[PDB]
This record gives structure tokens, C-alpha cells and sequence, in this order.
């Protein structure tokens, strides 16, 4: 269900290893530890979807790129993310998008 | 449904490559690796699907005939392509196909004995 | 006495029904394929205009496919041979028979 | 005829509807489109013909004798087109003013130009003030109905 | 060759249980029913924008040549009935834009320019070369405009293609724009939506070619017109 | 009485959604689709090609050599074929 | 005596178009998870998309194993960016192959600086000229000699396709330049 | 504002799998072990083969095996590409950078290559 | 009738076409036929 790419975030990442903790003390199953990843996806979909409200320009130079299973990457270098709010300059970074 | 569908098409191709012999269902399963299909599916694919299927025939405990009313023998049906008076009433490019090698070669034989090819 | 309003009356909607069923058929012939639609595009102007102009040059009735000798001669050259003949013309009167 | 008869019949029955066939082997979810039609108020010009250019004018009907076209005004007509699909919205209703057909004019009707003016006037458009009308011109010829 | 047949009389004409008198007609020349088909849609785009009968029976001259070479089967046939119109329409010195195909028909203005051009190559004929004067008529109509307004517009139009003012510039945009400034010095004013809504051309394209005429306004007029609004009160943008 | 606007807008509104997914399916799958045709052949016991083909979102002329391989057909008196995939 | 009344002004290419065959099949999913200046979507079109700034070109790879590159402006570089294509096929541990290599299309184009006489030109080459002010700004001029297809603008630039060597386009353009020169305005 | 978005989706989850949790029979203990755990962790050549006379036109890999710069996760809306220039139509979107947490709902977009 | 026959000529089919072809040669000799439709000319009128 959905682009399952949260999975891969930090947000994403110390979920599973909390679900890993009750793995390995088997307080839980496997397959109840997929069922609360698929809630917690669906739930950090909605809360992005219906809360965040903020946005952000960027510029910068493309070093690489890759499209495939309707899925774009990306990795561009020297990017400036210019907000009103907030200015950030990286020397690079890497992209995915789904939708 | 669909892992039944795929045993019958393997079980043609088997029979064509010439592995003729009887066998049963778990044995199917365990060569294709698909055992893990859950008893419950698999008690029904072999005494209710694969009793009905006029296909194969059962003895005893296992399956013959494999993958049709056939008589196999090598592809060498000489005597039943004669077939006296009969005269076969009628074979199939399809069928010897089939049946173990290609036609072409026998066809080919064939037509330089008593038979003749007509495109129906 | 059926004059000319009964008459192309009668007429007008054998034209206007016709030009219904071309639209509808067509709008049928769209949503069967999907999402193109136009509406000026279905109409044929040419159903109502002509149907009604072959009638009263032809003099025959009907759109011709619902026969058309019940009503034959009900349209005629306007005679004017002399003044007293239009204004005879306009003012007769015919009577259905046999 | 032309007041209340034309008027009258296609404001009178004919509302119509259609829907494609959604939802084949499969769908769900909400929408067999549908599209509703009806028709309204009716328009109907003086009589007027147009030049291969495709210039409109007002034409005369002697004019129309002399070059054989047709005495006739074209007929227009108020449509709508009513989108109320299943669920998702009720209304995207649109206004439009359609040309239909041409209707042949009887001379110095209401609708036949000529009725407005005086014998001076119909004497100038080189048309007889004497002359009674009543008669349709098709082709080039006066045509009248027999009652 | 054979003719029809249809709905008798009383009948006895076998319905035996069955309820279709007689028999049902039949069909005779299925290979040709989509020139006929073409004929239909040719007449009734034609009664949109109200041609003379002449052109559409030139039209389907052009069409049965093409059609009989069939070089260029595959494509829409309403594309290549409709193409064939336009053709008709420059070759009967009476030029449309393609643009107005557009609103008579269901082909876009793609495939009608496709066709266009391959009709010309295969049928190995050409058009004339289009011109201004040749749409100033059917315009002013439109705009209800007074026949001197219309002349002063064909003669901008004219100075306009002599001076060279805007070169490559198409002639539907100068045409636009000549109307406009004639309608503008005049009682008989009209907005630039209204005569872009006529000519099709978007009115954007009308202000910049009038943006590139306005410079040289006094020479381009007749010295007939009356000024009804002055060159030194002519409204800019 | 008719404005050209090069293109009907519905039509470009037809180029609009069709320039956004295509039903042009990529097949270098074969067997998942099968699969799917199988799970589907489940819910009826006969299809009509043109639905079989709407179902499966894809080219038909390697469908049709799929139900050459395994499948048959069959005019039910109305017609329009009707397809089984039953290997019996 | 001069070739033409004023010669060449060094008509300059801008664009070519070639092909060539890897000669072996090729999983092009693969290819665009390894790759990193690439691009496929099968829902869309069949061929993967890469780009090199060698020469800053495009290559279109079929899975039947042909490969299309275009954007080189000259013959060699696309030489020089096929076989660079065929070395990161290589590099992927595929069979690749510099097999059937050919230039498909030659692009050029120049200014003569000057303006032009459109009508005219349309006038006495009818037989060629398919000019159209309404759609395309410029007229399109088919040339049969080199068999060269031209576009030519109201302010004087060229620009020409449909050569297979560059002496086509300045055949073509040899052609041409007398004739644009006498309609000068 | 960010952190209370997390605290937020902390809210959603736990409640969201009670009942996931219930129906496997797992005490709310361990739901809220889980939950205390989770949130102590947030914070010239005729020869048609030969092809050696072009090596090195390729870069280091290298790149993409560590990753280290900073990672943006999110979603494409339109994506557009002219000669070397590239134009980005994003939405959604949350962004890490340098440690930081960052989101977006909505993204444009221009770049060079 | 002739190519149907030498073909694949069903059954149905050929009484169909052999009572299309009794009335086409009776309404030439004789397009009366009180107890039958009448051969008609595409304009409607009926044929002589």
C-alpha cells in the first residue's frame, strides 16, 4: 500500500528497530510487526497529506539521475534550498520520489 | 486453481521430453518445489480435480496415462497408422506432435509409404 | 380547415424528432468511445432546413419515408396570370377524395 | 404557427438522457457518466442569406426571385447540457445559442421583412405594394398552400 | 446497379410465426459505403459555415481522387474529407482558416495541417498563395461594421504588406489587427476579445501586431475616411 | 454560432488524460499476469475477449496465443466469442 | 569566374543522427538500476535513455539490441559517444559490441543576413515550395538534388535536413544561396 | 512545531494497532514498551571489437555506495527536462539535512546538468 | 446463389436465397403480386 519510501526514513528506520527489539524478545509476530508498519505508513501519509503546510524552493546543479517502476532518483551536487523562512546550502544530495 | 493449470501443462511437457511414468501428487509437488500450497488446497486439487479429470488415470494410489487418452508407444504407431481397413479414420498433425518429437521427420516417412496430408 | 399552421406544424415535428434521433444517436456513438463530446457537432442543420424545403418545393408529404400520397398536391406554384388569379390562389380551398 | 406552434413543440416532450456503459467487466467506485439535454427558448432571424464569402445580409425577396435562392430565416435555439453524475457533483451547466436550421419565410408575415414598411418604401425595394404575399418563395418560385 | 425493396401492402408475405414480413433489404456496395459516408459528412460540415453548393461538389471531386489513389489510407477519413475542404475553399479563391475547419469539424488542426500538405504532394496540385483582402469581407460582416470601415481596413491591409512593416508576420494577425484599427478610429469601436473571438486569433497576438503598425497610423489610412477619432487621439497600448 | 479554437477542448481534455498513463502494458512478465488470469477465470466461469483484454489492460495478440496455449472458446449462440481457460 | 556570385559563408552543422547495433540482447531495467545518467519507464516507451556530456548527447537503447544516438556534431564524436555507450554497456558486464555503425541524418544551418522575398520564391518554384504563413512561419523548400528538405525564414536563416554527408548540405546550400541572394530586399 | 508532528504521529500509530495488538492477544504493556523505546530512539579503427581505444570515459561508483550527504524523500508532481536544464514540480517531502528534519507539501524545482 | 452453392452453402441461407431469387424474377415479370410487397426504385416510386 502506497509508496512504502517512508520505510526507508530515520522516522521509518528506529520504528522497525523498536519492532526489531520486540522481535527478538518475541512480544510480537512478524506478521504483527508488517500489519503496524502498514498502519504507521498509512498514518504518516494522512499526517503529511492533511497537516504540513510548508514549503521550499531549490536550485542547484544535477550530477546524476535514474527513472524506473514509476519511481524517480536523483543525486545532485552543490544544491541551495532557499526558503522565507530558511536558507540551506549542501554540497550534495540524494533524491527518490515516488507517486 | 491456476498451480493445478500449470501441473497439467508441465505434466503435457513431461510426458513429451518422455518421463512416461506414474506418479502421484506429492511427488509433483515436491519435484516443482510447491509443496507449501496448504494441505487443505492440496486434498482438494488430488480427490476432487484430479479424480474428474479424464485426463489421468488411477491406480491404485497413483496417476497413469498422464496427459490424455494415449497409447504412447514411442510415437511408432505403425500398425496403428495401417490400422487394416480402418485405416486410422484419421490422425493429427496436432496429436503426434504431442506426442514425443516433432512430426516434420515421421510426416516426411510418411509420405513416401501410404499416407497422404491434407490441410484441414 | 387545415392551413398552413396545422400543416407545417405537422411537418415541423416529423423534422424535429428526426433531428432528436440524430442526436441521440450520435451522443450514443461518443460515450461508447468517451470523453470528446461537443454539442453544435451532433445537430444537423440540414435535417431541419431541407425536409421542410423539399417539401414545399416537391409538393409531395412527409419526410418521404412515411409515404406521401395522402397529402399530394397541397403545394403549388403561386398562379398570376392576372391580379384576380393570385388573389384567387390564395383563397382556395381543396377537398380530399378518391 | 411560428408564435406558439414551433415554440411549443420543442419546449413540450422530448427531454433527453444518455449513459455509457461504466463499469464493464469491472468498475466500482463512483461514476457512470451521465448526460442530460434539454431544449428551451427559440430564436428566429429575419430572412437572411449568405455569399460565398460567408457574409451575412439582409436579402430581399425579389432578390430572391431573380437569382433563384430561397426565401428562409435561420432558426436558433437555447440548449443545455446537465451534469449530474452519481455523486461527486451536481452541477456544470452550460449556455449555449445553437444555429438549427432555416425556415422558409410566407411573404409579408410578421417575420417576412417587408411587413414594417409603408408603399413608398416597398415601392423603392422595387417589390409591388399591391401585391397580396402569403405565398412561400422556394428555388425561385412562389410557392402557395392549398387549404 | 440493383435498387431496394421494403414495406408492402397487407400481407400474407411469410411471418409464419414469425413477426418480419417478407424478408429484410440488403446491402449492395459495402467497399464504396464510406464515400457515401464521406458525402454525408462533407454536406453537413459544409452547412455550418454555409457554403454555396459549387464548392461542395468540388470537394467531392477532390475527395474521389484522393480516396482513388488511396495514397494516404490509414489516416481519419473525416481528416481527409475535412482537408479536402479546406483545398476546395483556396482553390474556389474564397480562403477559410484552419482554424475555422476546426470549429466545423471533429479533427484537430493537426492532422487537418498533415493532410493538408500530403493532399497537395500526392494530388500534386497547389493552392494559391493566401492573402489579406481575401478575409476582410467576411469580418467586418460579422462585426456589423459599415462598408466604408471595411474598405479603410483592405486598404491598412494593403499599406501594411507594402510598406513591409511586419514581415513573416501571418496575414490572419495582420488582418486582425487592420480591422482593429479601422473599427477603433471609428464611431463603431470593438474590443480586442470580440474581434479575437471572430478571427480566432488570440487578442495578445492582435495587441502586439498593432503595438508594431501604430508607429506609421497616419500614412496607412484613405484620405476618404472622415476621422471620426483623430490619429493624434488614436488609443495605444 | 461556432468559435475555432484549433482543438475541441474535451478532445485536448481525451489527449490530456491519455498523455497520463497508457494501457500500454509492458509483458516481460507473462507469468504474473497469468496468475492474475487464473485468480480471475476464479470469479466466472467464461469471459468475453473484450473485457479479458480490459481486465488485463494489455496487447492482445499475446493473450490470444495464451489462450491458443491452454484456453478455448466458444460462441454461445450470441455471436460475439466467449473464452474458457480449463485445461479439461 | 566564382562557383556562385558571393561563394560559401561556412555553413555550419548543428545536429546529427546515427545508429548502431550492440548485436547481443540487453535487459534494460537492469541497465537503468546500474546506470547513473539514465532514464526507463516501459508505460511509456519501450527504449531506455541515456545521456553523456561527452559531446553532450542521447542514446535510445532497444532491448532488441539496435541502439539510435543523435545530438554529436560531427560524424567522429558520434562515433567517438557510440563507442562510449558500447563501453559503459560493457562496464555493466554485458557483451556489448561496435557492430553496424551508420549516419542515419545530417542537420546544418546558417544566416545570410538579409532579408527576403517569400512570395516570390513560392511563385517561381511552385513545383517545390509548399509555403504556409498560416501554420509554420517559414517556408519549406524540398530540394531533390542531394534530396535535401529546407526551411528557410523571413530574416535569412537556414536551416537544412535530410543529408547523409555534409557535402549534400553545402551542394544544397550551393544551390540555393544565388537564388535567396536575387530575391534580397 | 516539527517534533509535535512526530509527537502527533506517535498519537496515530499507537492507537491505530491497539487493536492490531489485541487481536493477537499482546498486552498494552508491550505497546507501550514499544511506543517509550521508540521515542528514546528518535531523540582510425577497422577492428569492429577492439574497444580499449575509449576507456576511462566513466566516473567513480563510489558515489552511491556511501550516501552520507543528505538523503530527501518525497514525491514527483511533474518533471521536466530542456537541453542540459532541468525543472522539478515536487509535492510532499520530508528532508534531512545535517541532522535536521525538515518537510514540505508542495515543491519547485530547477537544475543544470 | 451460384458462388454460395460451389462454396460452403448452408441451408437456411439457400432457401432464403432462393425465395429472394423466386420474388426478384416474379416481380420482374410482374411487380403486382397482390399478396406481396412491391419491387421498388430508390426514390420510392414503384418499379414499372
Amino acid at each position: 500500500m502506497a509508496y512504502q519510501l517512508y520505510r526507508n526514513t530515520t522516522l521509518g528506520n528506529s520504528l522497525q528497530e523498536s519492532l526489531d527489539e520486540l522481535i527478538q524478545s518475541q512480544q510480537i509476530t512478524p506478521q504483527l510487526a508488517l500489519q503496524v508498519l502498514l498502519q504507521f505508513d498509512k498514518a504518516i501519509n494522512a499526517a503529511l497529506a492533511q497537516r504540513v503546510r510548508n514549503r521550499v524552493n531549490f536550485r542547484g546543479s544535477l550530477n546524476t539521475y535514474r527513472f524506473c517502476d514509476n519511481v524517480w532518483t536523483f543525486v545532485l551536487n552543490d544544491v541551495e534550498f532557499r526558503e522565507v523562512t530558511e536558507l540551506i546550502k549542501v554540497d550534495k544530495v540524494k533524491i527518490v520520489a515516488c507517486d | 486453481f491456476g498451480v493445478l493449470a500449470k501441473i497439467v501443462n508441465y505434466m503435457k511437457t513431461r510426458h513429451q521430453r518422455g518421463d512416461t511414468h506414474p506418479l502421484t501428487l506429492d511427488e509433483i509437488l515436491d519435484e516443482t518445489q510447491h509443496l507449501d500450497i496448504g494441505l487443505k488446497q492440496k486434498q482438494w486439487l488430488m480427490t476432487e480435480a484430479l479424480v474428474n479429470n479424464p485426463k489421468i488415470e488411477v491406480i491404485d494410489g497413483k496417476y497413469a496415462f498422464k496427459p490424455k487418452y494415449n497409447v504412447r508407444d514411442k510415437k511408432a504407431l505403425l500398425r496403428l497408422l495401417d490400422q487394416h481397413d480402418q485405416r486410422g479414420l484419421g490422425g493429427i498433425l496436432l496429436e503426434d506432435i504431442e506426442e514425443a518429437l516433432p512430426n516434420s521427420q515421421k510426416a516426411v516417412k510418411a509420405l513416401g509409404d501410404q499416407i497422404l496430408f491434407v490441410n484441414r | 380547415l387545415d392551413l398552413a399552421g396545422p400543416l407545417l406544424a405537422f411537418l415541423f415535428r416529423g423534422m424535429f424528432k428526426n433531428l432528436l434521433k440524430e442526436v441521440r444517436i450520435y451522443a450514443q456513438k461518443f460515450i461508447d468511445r468517451g470523453k470528446d463530446f461537443n454539442l453544435e457537432l451532433a445537430i444537423k442543420t440540414r435535417i431541419i432546413s431541407d425536409g421542410l424545403k423539399y417539401s414545399l418545393a416537391t409538393g409531395n408529404w412527409g419526410d418521404q419515408k412515411k409515404a406521401h400520397q395522402a397529402r399530394a398536391g397541397v403545394s403549388q406554384v403561386l398562379n398570376r396570370l392576372t391580379f384576380a388569379s393570385t388573389l384567387s390562389h390564395l383563397r382556395r380551398l381543396n377537398s380530399p377524395i378518391g | 404557427f411560428i408564435q406558439m406552434s414551433v415554440q411549443r413543440i420543442v419546449e413540450d416532450a422530448p427531454p433527453i438522457d444518455l449513459q455509457a456503459e461504466a463499469q464493464h467487466a469491472s468498475g466500482e467506485v463512483e461514476e457512470p457518466p451521465r448526460y442530460l439535454l434539454k431544449f428551451e427558448q427559440i430564436y428566429l432571424s429575419k430572412p437572411t442569406h449568405w455569399e460565398r464569402d460567408g457574409a451575412p445580409s439582409p436579402m430581399m425577396p425579389n432578390e430572391a426571385r431573380l437569382r433563384n435562392l430561397t426565401y428562409s430565416a435561420p432558426l436558433y435555439v437555447d440548449i443545455t447540457k446537465t451534469v449530474i453524475k452519481e455523486g461527486e457533483e451536481q452541477l456544470q451547466t452550460q449556455h449555449q445559442k445553437t444555429f438549427i436550421g432555416k425556415i422558409p419565410i410566407m411573404l409579408r408575415s410578421t417575420y417576412c421583412l417587408l411587413n414594417g414598411l409603408t408603399d413608398r418604401d416597398l415601392c423603392e425595394l422595387n417589390e409591388c405594394p399591391l401585391d397580396p404575399g402569403g405565398y412561400f418563395i422556394i428555388n425561385g418560385s412562389e410557392k402557395v398552400l392549398i387549404a | 446497379l440493383s435498387t431496394m425493396i421494403g414495406k408492402g401492402t397487407g400481407a400474407a408475405s411469410f411471418d409464419e410465426f414469425g413477426n418480419s414480413k417478407y424478408q429484410n433489404r440488403r446491402t449492395m456496395s459495402s467497399s464504396d459505403r464510406a464515400m457515401m459516408n464521406a458525402f454525408k459528412e462533407i454536406t453537413t460540415m459544409a452547412d455550418r459555415i454555409n457554403l454555396p453548393r459549387n464548392i461542395v461538389d468540388r470537394t467531392n471531386n477532390l475527395f474521389k481522387q484522393v480516396y482513388e489513389q488511396k495514397s494516404l489510407k490509414g489516416r481519419a477519413n473525416d481528416a481527409i474529407a475535412s482537408a479536402c475542404l479546406y483545398i476546395a475553399c483556396r482553390q474556389e479563391g474564397v480562403p477559410r482558416t484552419f482554424k475555422e475547419i476546426c470549429a466545423v469539424s471533429r479533427i484537430s488542426k493537426k492532422e487537418i495541417g498533415r493532410c493538408f500538405k500530403l493532399i497537395l504532394k500526392a494530388l500534386e496540385t497547389s493552392v494559391d498563395l493566401i492573402t489579406t483582402g481575401d478575409f476582410m469581407s467576411r469580418f467586418c460582416s460579422n462585426l456589423c461594421l459599415p462598408k466604408q470601415v471595411q474598405m479603410a481596413a483592405t486598404h491598412i491591409a494593403r499599406k501594411a504588406v507594402e510598406l513591409d512593416l511586419v514581415p513573416g508576420r501571418s496575414p490572419i494577425s495582420v488582418a486582425a489587427a487592420a480591422i482593429y484599427m479601422a473599427s477603433q478610429a471609428s464611431a463603431e469601436k470593438r474590443t480586442q476579445k470580440e474581434i479575437g473571438d471572430i478571427a480566432g486569433v488570440a487578442d495578445v497576438t492582435i495587441r502586439q501586431s498593432y503595438r508594431l503598425i501604430y508607429p506609421r497610423a497616419p500614412d496607412l489610412f484613405p484620405t476618404d475616411f472622415k476621422f471620426d477619432t483623430p490619429v493624434d487621439k488614436l488609443p495605444q497600448l | 454560432t461556432n468559435y475555432k479554437p484549433v482543438a475541441n477542448h474535451q478532445y485536448n481534455i481525451e489527449y490530456e488524460r491519455k498523455k497520463k498513463e497508457d494501457g500500454k502494458r509492458a509483458r516481460a512478465d507473462k507469468q504474473h499476469v497469468l496468475d492474475m488470469l487464473f485468480s480471475a477465470f476464479e470469479k466466472h466461469q467464461y469471459y468475453n475477449l473484450k473485457d479479458l483484454v480490459d481486465i488485463t489492460k494489455q496487447p492482445v495478440v499475446y493473450l490470444k496465443e495464451i489462450l491458443k496455449e491452454i484456453g478455448v472458446q466458444n460462441v454461445k449462440g450470441i455471436h460475439k466469442n466467449t473464452w474458457e481457460l480449463k485445461p479439461e | 569566374t566564382p562557383a556562385s556570385e558571393s561563394s560559401g559563408i561556412v555553413p555550419q552543422l548543428q545536429n546529427i543522427v546515427s545508429t548502431v547495433n550492440l548485436g547481443c540482447k540487453l535487459d534494460l531495467k537492469t541497465i537503468a538500476l546500474r546506470a547513473r545518467n539514465a532514464e526507463y519507464n516501459p508505460k511509456r516507451f519501450a527504449a531506455v535513455i541515456m545521456r553523456i556530456r561527452e559531446p553532450r548527447t542521447t542514446a535510445l537503447i532497444f532491448s532488441s539490441g539496435k541502439m539510435v544516438c543523435t545530438g554529436a556534431k560531427s560524424e567522429e564524436q558520434s562515433r567517438l559517444a557510440a563507442r562510449k555507450y558500447a563501453r559503459v554497456v560493457q562496464k555493466l558486464g554485458f557483451p556489448a559490441k561496435f557492430l553496424d555503425f551508420k549516419i542515419q541524418n545530417m542537420v546544418g544551418s546558417c544566416d545570410v543576413k538579409f532579408p527576403i522575398r517569400l512570395e516570390g520564391l513560392v511563385l517561381t518554384h511552385q513545383q517545390f515550395s509548399s509555403y504556409e504563413p498560416e501554420l509554420f512561419p517559414g517556408l519549406i523548400y524540398r530540394m531533390i538534388k542531394p534530396r535535401i528538405v529546407l526551411l528557410i525564414f523571413v530574416s535569412g536563416k537556414v536551416v537544412l535536413t535530410g543529408a547523409k554527408v555534409r557535402a549534400e548540405i553545402y551542394e544544397a546550400f550551393e544551390n540555393i544561396y544565388p537564388i535567396l541572394k536575387g530575391f534580397r530586399k | 512545531t516539527v517534533p509535535k508532528l512526530y509527537r502527533s504521529v506517535i498519537e496515530d500509530v499507537i492507537n491505530d494497532v491497539r487493536d492490531i495488538f489485541l487481536d493477537d492477544g499482546v498486552d498494552e504493556q508491550v505497546l507501550m514498551e514499544l511506543k517509550t523505546l521508540w521515542e528514546n530512539k528518535l531523540m582510425g579503427q577497422v577492428e569492429e571489437e577492439p574497444l580499449n581505444s575509449e576507456d576511462d570515459v566513466s566516473d567513480e561508483e563510489g558515489q552511491e555506495l556511501f550516501d552520507t550527504e543528505n538523503v530527501v524523500v518525497c514525491q514527483y508532481d511533474k518533471i521536466h527536462r530542456s537541453k542540459n536544464k532541468w525543472k522539478f514540480h515536487l509535492k510532499d517531502g520530508i528532508m534531512n539535512l545535517n541532522g535536521r528534519d525538515y518537510i514540505f507539501s508542495k515543491a519547485i524545482g530547477d537544475a543544470e546538468w | 446463389l451460384r458462388r454460395n452453392e460451389q462454396n460452403g452453402a448452408a441451408a437456411h441461407v439457400i432457401a432464403e436465397d432462393v425465395k429472394l431469387l423466386q420474388f426478384h424474377v416474379a416481380t420482374m415479370v410482374d411487380n403486382e403480386l397482390p399478396g406481396l410487397p412491391r419491387a421498388m426504385q430508390k426514390s420510392g416510386r414503384p418499379l414499372k
